[PDB]
């Protein structure tokens, strides 16, 4: 359900940045690999993005964790089926 | 422009009107005795709000 | 008929020549839907040349605006009418007033917001008596122009459509009176010489000696535009005199 | 002379008449305007807009 | 315990208009009734209007014909305004042939004797040669509420509006029953208005059994 | 064509999408609003009375 | 098809509390929504069947604008907390009843005897409250079936409106909805609260009821 973004504003206070983390975090869930982390309502991937960062649980931080551990498992599939 | 209309006609008051001054629970019967007719829209009571 | 008036009315309908004013006065002889034939009173009378009025009302065509104009018989079988007096009501007039709109049963009060700022709320009354209803004309041209590789053909034979186009051309290919389209449709069957191939100079010796035509082709018809609806009511067609004529013509 | 009018039929000299609602099926307060207005169809229509 | 209440009078005072009443009403049903009624009636009546029109020498709806005076959409309304019962049938094709000076009522069709015209002073168009004539196919079907020509849809077979709604104005009067030496008690008394085709004890009948099978949606009957 | 199950397709596309309303003489910045698509048999933009 | 039509179904009581429901009724023929609304509310907020507190009578009291010493409230107060005992009585039609308590507290509705046919749908239903220990309270309460409101001006004995029907608000919001070629049709909201004494949906059973019951002798 989606009428309004305040509390995804109140929870990172810039509104201009909520923008590009739920564009980021749409784009995980669109084309994406990825899969919600809360359950859809049959949203669209827009909903989806600014319901995870009003649970809190989404930010600029999470996903730049999420983005390095990525990028250290894309070595120990390529260094272990090569060597 | 009509809400306001529609809101001033009703938050007003006269001084005579079905249900002149008696006394009620809260607004739930307010909505009961104003759709039964037997009060009229604009008619000081004594209510319980909260 | 505006139940309010300032009788003006009369004076518009009478003056601006939409209504068919009688020339001289008379008893009617014969009205019919399109014309209306008056017998002349004595003294209004010419002595040679014995002389009825006959005035062929204008029926459904097109105005400037495209609205419809039209001209209606306000006068029975048999009835006197003196001179000066209309004989036909054309677009918005009633019995020589002038009528623009219609008188309908208004109220003033907020009903649920539906007329907000300026917004009129209106019943199915009005919808169901078709009392707003009108008519709109659009005239719709095709064109045949002589261009290169030969000028083009008004047949009904066209590429890559079938008798889902064709089942409402004629012979000729332009459409019947009366044919209810829609938009989508073909109305005037127009195909073009295609091909577009620009063969070389020595591939025109070889066309020129060997003698092999091209016969592509192209759809371009005259179709009806999106969304408009209708009735073909009328189909003129006009021919430049050293040209021959088709069938439909 | 409207008024006057008025009187030849058997209609109210005030002008306005109660109505009912089609919804709820009961009078609205304060008796309203009823008449017959000479409205016009101006040829700015939506589905040429549209 | 709840008195029910009982259609107990049925004036005709017209040809066009009758006037029922529904008699005892407990205090506070008689408006309910009334206004579930005025509803019922004007919404869904099954009429039996006016559907396509194909007239022998004509095209299209926006032409004339030579010898008579009103244009083919003229008549197209005119034979909108008419109605007409059918009994034993959904869908008729009635027949008018008429030549010479007069005006063509409809009184004028083929009588098809199960189809009723009620009411034979309702003139179509009117003639106007000796030597002219009109000879019309008329598609009436049964039908309820109002569908226009553009929602459901040869060259020569016309479509006029379907009107499909017998009643006209609906209007209930509650006023008090001074009966079974019992005061406080309602009386509805409602005048119908009628194009003539439909029964009014029929008219209630339906509604009521309309307003039965609306509450069926989630009781047990 | 316009068939039958285009239209749930387009009330599942409509659902969360938002579109811009905008008027002609527009001044300040609330000339352009976001809103949500209710679907409308009709010919007329439907347009909430307090905006 | 001229008899055929869209028969709805109910399709959830999206619910709060045992009091209170919303349901929605979904889909109905178009200008049906209105008046199965309407019906509804004209039989649910005027004639419904019920027990409710009619008339009063304290001991130590002979007009309304008064007060009796020990109580924190006041007359007319105390009658504002005696409409709202809401009370289910069995095939008695109307009875007496009466509370008595010295004590220093609240005065709830277990308070009362349990002595009739009369069942209390909440014992925690506060009338008054009390201060003093020799402060003693003694009311004799009236209860009495009937068929929805009766105000105190169209009825030491004290004069309590009574209000018989168990909702306590009804209001309805016909919506659109649509089905697959169907152009406009209603989904009539019903949201509704109780008194307690019985619960929402057997309600719009019951209104379903007495409004069939009125129609037998036409279909």
């Amino acid at each position: 359900a989606r009428v309004t973004v305040q509390d995804a504003v109140e929870k990172i206070g810039n509104r201009f940045d909520l923008v590009l983390v739920a564009a980021r975090r749409a784009r995980q869930m669109q084309v994406g690999g990825k899969d919600p982390l809360v359950p859809e309502e049959n949203d669209k991937t827009t909903v989806i993005a600014l319901r995870e960062i009003e649970e809190g649980l989404i930010n600029n931080q999470i996903l730049d964790v999420r983005e390095r551990q990525e990028q250290q498992e894309q070595e120990a599939a390529e260094l272990q089926a090569v060597t | 422009q009509d809400v306001v209309l529609g809101l001033y006609y009703m938050t007003r008051d006269c001084v005579n009107a079905k249900g002149e001054g008696m006394v009620l629970t809260g607004p739930k019967e307010a909505e009961r005795l104003y759709r039964s007719g037997l009060a009229s829209l604009h008619a000081r009571v004594k209510v319980r709000i909260t | 008929k505006p139940l309010v008036g300032t009788g003006m009315e009369r004076a518009v309908a009478v003056d601006s020549g939409v209504t068919a004013v009688a020339k001289r006065g008379g008893v009617v002889q014969y009205v019919d839907a399109s014309r209306i034939v008056i017998k002349v009173n004595e003294d209004e009378m010419y002595p040679g040349e014995a002389g009825i009025d006959i005035y062929n009302l204008t029926k459904y065509t097109r105005s400037n605006q495209n609205t419809c104009i039209n001209q209606m018989p306000c006068v029975s079988l048999g009835e006197p009418v003196e001179r000066g007096d209309v004989l036909a009501d054309g677009p918005s007039t009633d019995l020589g007033e002038l009528a623009l709109g219609q008188n309908m049963r208004v109220a003033f009060m907020p009903w649920n917001g539906y007329n907000f700022e300026d917004s009129i709320l209106v019943s199915e009354r009005v919808v169901q008596e078709d009392r707003f209803t009108t008519i709109h004309i659009q005239e719709l041209a095709c064109v045949s122009r002589d261009t290169k590789l030969g000028p083009e053909e008004i047949t009904a034979d066209i590429p890559n459509v079938g008798e889902a186009a064709l089942s409402k051309l004629d012979e000729s290919g332009i459409v019947y009176i009366g044919a209810e389209v829609t938009g989508g449709d073909i109305l005037v069957g127009k195909v073009t010489p295609k091909g577009e191939t620009q063969l070389t100079p020595e591939e025109k010796l070889l066309r020129a000696i060997f003698g092999e035509k091209a016969s592509d082709v192209k759809d371009s018809s005259l179709r009806v535009p999106n969304g408009v609806s209708g009735t073909v009511i009328d189909v003129q067609v006009f021919t430049r005199d050293g040209v021959e004529k088709d069938k439909r013509a | 002379e409207i008024k006057e009018l008025l009187k030849l039929g058997d209609l109210p000299t005030s002008g306005q008449i109660r109505l009912y609602d089609g919804r709820t099926g009961e009078q609205f307060e304060r008796p309203v305007t009823v008449g017959y207005m000479y409205m016009l169809k101006l040829n700015h229509l939506v589905d040429d807009k549209m | 315990e709840f008195l029910k209440p009982r259609l107990v009078d049925i004036e005709q005072v017209s040809s066009t208009h009758a006037k029922v009443t529904l008699e005892p009403l407990e205090r506070g049903f008689g408006h309910t009734l009334g206004n579930a009624l005025r509803r019922i009636l004007l919404s869904s009546m099954p009429g039996c209007a006016v559907t396509e029109v194909e007239i022998d020498g004509v095209l299209h709806e926006y032409s004339t014909k030579e010898g008579v005076q009103e244009d083919i959409l003229e008549i197209l309304l005119n034979l909108k305004g008419l109605a007409v019962r059918v009994q034993g049938k959904d869908e008729v094709i009635l027949t008018l042939n008429k030549s010479g000076i007069g005006p063509v009522t409809a009184a004028d069709i083929t009588h098809d004797g199960d189809v009723e015209i009620v009411k034979p002073q309702h003139v179509i168009c009117h003639l106007t040669d000796e030597n002219a004539s009109i000879s019309m196919r008329i598609k009436v079907q049964r039908g309820r509420g109002y569908v226009p020509a553009s929602t459901r849809i040869p060259i020569g077979r016309l479509l006029v509006d379907a009107c499909y709604s017998p009643v006209e104005r609906i209007a209930y009067n509650v006023e008090a029953a001074r009966v079974e030496q019992r005061t406080d008690l309602d009386k509805l008394v409602i005048e119908m208005e009628t194009n003539g085709t439909i029964d009014p004890e029929e008219a209630i009948r339906r509604a009521a059994t309309i307003l039965a099978e609306q509450l069926e949606a989630f009781v047990d009957l | 064509r316009e068939e039958a199950v285009v239209w749930d397709i387009l009330d599942e596309v409509i659902r969360e999408h938002p579109v811009l309303l905008n008027r002609a003489p527009t001044l300040h910045r609330l000339g352009i609003q976001a809103f949500e698509p209710v679907l409308i048999e009709g010919k007329a933009i439907q347009l909430h009375p307090l905006v």
